[PDB]
């Protein structure tokens, strides 16, 4: 809990009203009570701000005439919200101190202020940077290194020879460094190719829950700095993702794909491998990415939902579109 | 946009 | 647990035809059933095949009865009766029994009566487990989360902090409830993480399959209604609301702030856009590409299904070039007229 | 791990050209290889670039040999030889060694010889682990499940009860075998759970990736044949049957009671509907939407690929209105037919 004026100072916001208001937390506009700061970005909310019971509303200058409570004026209310939420954050840590039920190999190297949760398992040769937090039930494989300030929630699996930078966050159920899907074929029998590459994760990487990132076959799978990856994603062996790219939930990527910087991959997209997507590409949801992308911009695919009776006719006609094309060509010829 | 923030 | 046929019949509200003293030990499919097993017939085409079934008893309808070649249990709904009798005769073990010495349980956790907690599970401070809750081995239950009576977690389930789960739920292994969803402000191409401080509220009688992920809300809550069933490997994003009794099949991806009404049916592998509403009584068939709100009950579909690859190549090329086809059509229409 | 080049060539059945006393310590890519490394060339485009590769030895073909700038192992199939030599020089550690004191192992479990069980693994009553089985840290293996000799689980794998796993399987972390199938009856809108008292049966030499789910059957069993490889993020519903040597790539979803034959190849992120059969030797390309039985071998595909978003909006609007396009076409054919 923080005095309003102290908060507006940390946020570089122009305070309009009593600076002695104690702020205890953030809340939505619909839910905010005495003690809460909230924010608005949509002008639709202006008319009913007198129904908002927040102690303070973060807004822009054009909003101030409509304010019905203390206001913090700023250029970017959404960015101010992210910042004030970090200041007022209540989220607990995955762990505090080293649990006596954790199992930690003797050759592991730990920095200052490392916390390791209950029944976590840390393998031989692991290195954990300063302020690294390892949630309960995690596994960290042989010789893997996790940089300072990084945090794993409960039940995360990190394989061997993995490298993670500083201030990364990995949610539960995720697996980093499983075998890539590499097989030779000997008269129809699959022959395992051991995957002795690694995963290199940069600094400030956030990874979601039940995501898998495979280790490379010989060289590495590479996740750039600032990358964010949502839940249920598959990142195959030897994929390379450039800095600040964001990958939404349930995206499936094949091997040896390279994605540039500042891309946005919409949920449930499918990106084929041995190809490259350049910087500043946005793929919308469910995108079927079959070919390299060489120009920045927005790309999309998919025939969207219709009433089932309509869909049946759409899909049958599309499936027979070659016949349609031939009949069009025949007709042109006759005419 | 579809399935994007 | 073995049971006399007459007693089973009574518990099922079934009309017994045959020896009430037959001892039923288990449920089996019609082809696998042996002596001691009870099975069921939903398809009257098998009537002529009943003499080939080795079950000690067969659930069937009154119309099937003259065809029986065994003790029969006559019911109005053999399929529902099968579900009920499989529950009575369920061989599925519990995820744990008693409180394992290797579980790590914070002193402030409040345990109801008859709670079982499996080996190496971890229970945080402030957690409350209601009567008869069972936590499988290896689970994690985060600070101040509450799990109502009769709910059960299989092994290696992860519940984060401040999660509310109702009574008589069942969550399969690998599932994660209450992770942080995507919440970022963009600051000059750099992502600034927004803490996600809402919760997940899961109602009563909810079943969640394996490796499903349900994110907590950003400020307000993600909400699963009562009686919802959710299959494997679904993604339920921050602030999604799923209405009571809705079914979600495997592999469905939902974006944030989607609201789904009651009694919907979402077919597997569907992909559903956020910040929008699907009304009550909607069925989306498998692989549905739901970009837009659905405001009327009914059945909706998308997708162009499989063709031989040689055929597909032309289909996809013609669709991709369909604007040129359309223009040609328009200009043949003018030339003719 | 280190091996004389002459020994390695003999184990690979390769023709050695160069100094068999060279000591090889590991496999590396052509770009990364340094002294002590063996690498391989599959693309003769790199013949002129081999002077830039600093491997101690390179696997190549007889046609490649005159281009070598190192000891060479000449073989018919460099790619298969690469697989074999990477197995011989595999640096991948084992998921566990010996029996961890923090493991919790029911007194009724039966272990064969040389079993390893990692830290905090949990083994239920009635479980049987064959010789040389390895259970990684944090795994759970449910009541009465059987895991055959040589099979290995990475960390944090969940096996339910009454599961049977054959010999020399490999299962990656986060994967769940034997969860309830998605089975419910329905009493006036109320879902009524159907207990799932079938099993999962997995054959020999099956490899399963990470965060894959395989549900148990409702009465009879879910079955995975011998030599099957399944990638990450896959979903195998109750009572699916997969034939020997089939490959399933990442993110594939298979609905209940699907049967897939032998030697099939299912491309990544495909969606395969249930209560139907796919015959031997079928390839479904990535993202295939499989709605019908497949009764002939061959390659099958679906899906409209990416376009620029402005182009796509028009493609999708025209496709969604294609019934009107078809009506216009028929009307114009009538006019040209003088009817
Ligand atoms: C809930 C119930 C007892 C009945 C039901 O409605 C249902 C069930 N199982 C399904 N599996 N898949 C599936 C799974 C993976 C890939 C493709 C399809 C569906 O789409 C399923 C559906 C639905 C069909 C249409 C809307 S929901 C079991
Ligand atoms: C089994 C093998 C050694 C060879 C193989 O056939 C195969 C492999 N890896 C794949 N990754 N993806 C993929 C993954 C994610 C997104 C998109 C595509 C495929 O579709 C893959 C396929 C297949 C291609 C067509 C049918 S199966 C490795
Ligand atoms: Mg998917
Ligand atoms: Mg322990």
């Amino acid at each position: 809990s923080i005095r309003l004026a102290d908060l507006a100072q940390q946020l570089d916001a122009e305070l309009h009203g009593d600076g002695d208001i104690v702020i205890t937390g953030v809340a939505s506009m619909q839910s905010a009570q005495t003690g809460h700061i909230t924010f608005m970005v949509n002008p639709k909310y202006r008319e009913h701000l007198g129904l908002c019971q927040a102690s303070a509303v973060v807004m822009t200058q054009d909003d101030l005439p409509f304010a019905k409570s203390a206001a913090l004026v700023v250029k970017n209310p959404y960015l101010t919200y992210a910042r004030m939420a970090q200041i007022l954050d209540t989220t607990p840590q995955p762990a505090q101190n080293i649990a006596p039920s954790a199992v930690i190999d003797a050759t592991a190297k730990l920095g200052n202020n490392v916390s390791i949760g209950a029944n976590a398992v840390i393998e031989s040769g692991v290195e954990l940077g300063d302020n690294v937090i390892i949630g309960a039930g995690c596994f960290v494989g042989k010789n893997s290194k996790i940089g300072a300030g990084s945090r794993l929630w409960a039940n995360v699996t990190i394989y061997h020879e993995i490298q993670i930078g500083q201030n990364c966050l990995i949610q539960s159920g995720t697996v980093v460094g499983a075998d890539g899907f590499g097989y030779a074929n000997d008269r129809g029998n699959w022959v395992k190719i051991p995957q002795i590459g690694r995963v290199i994760i940069g600094d400030r990487v956030e990874i979601g829950a039940c995501t898998t990132i495979d280790r490379g076959a010989l060289d590495d799978t590479i996740i750039g700095n600032g990358v964010i990856i949502d839940n249920q994603c598959q990142i195959a062996h030897n994929v390379v993702i450039g800095d600040n790219t964001a990958v939404a939930g349930g995206v499936i990527m094949a091997g040896s794909l390279k994605i540039g910087r500042y891309c946005m991959i919409g949920g449930a997209s499918v990106i084929n491998g041995h190809m490259e997507i350049c910087d500043k590409v946005t793929v919308t949801g469910m995108g079927m990415v079959m070919r390299p992308i060489t120009e920045p911009g927005v790309y999309s695919s998919g025939i969207p939902l219709q009433p089932n009776k309509v869909w049946r006719k759409t899909a049958a006609l599309v499936m027979n579109i070659d016949d349609m094309s031939k009949r069009l060509k025949s007709l042109e010829r006759k005419v | 946009l579809y399935m994007l923030p």
